[PDB]
């Protein structure tokens, strides 16, 4: 099997072509071996800001809002993260 | 709208 950072960098790949479907299966495998705690240079957050976006894309929609709320729990800053989360809470008025 | 990811 890949590194974890060679698995976020596979799912970057795929984001940036456009291939949610396969952002979606290496960020989850990157979250996964993170979980595991091997040791990376990504952190969760980074994963969560690619993961949120793709499987919205994919009509996952509460899914995306969990883990939009997931992504700002760990970066409370990220202000493209709290605009999303905006948007999720006043679609889905949750 | 509407959600945004990241740019690259």
């Amino acid at each position: 099997m890949l590194s974890v950072d060679d698995c976020f960098g596979m799912g970057r790949s795929a984001y940036n072509e456009g291939d949610y479907y396969h952002t979606v299966l290496w960020m989850e495998q990157v979250l996964k071996q993170l979980d595991a705690g091997e040791e990376a240079t990504t952190t969760k957050s980074q994963v969560l800001d690619y993961l949120s976006y793709a499987v919205f894309q994919l009509g996952d929609l509460h899914r995306a809002l969990e883990l939009t709320r997931r992504l700002l729990s760990l970066d409370p800053s990220h202000e493209r993260a709290g605009g999303n989360l905006r948007y999720f809470e006043q679609l889905l008025e949750e | 709208p509407g959600p945004e990811g990241p740019p690259g």
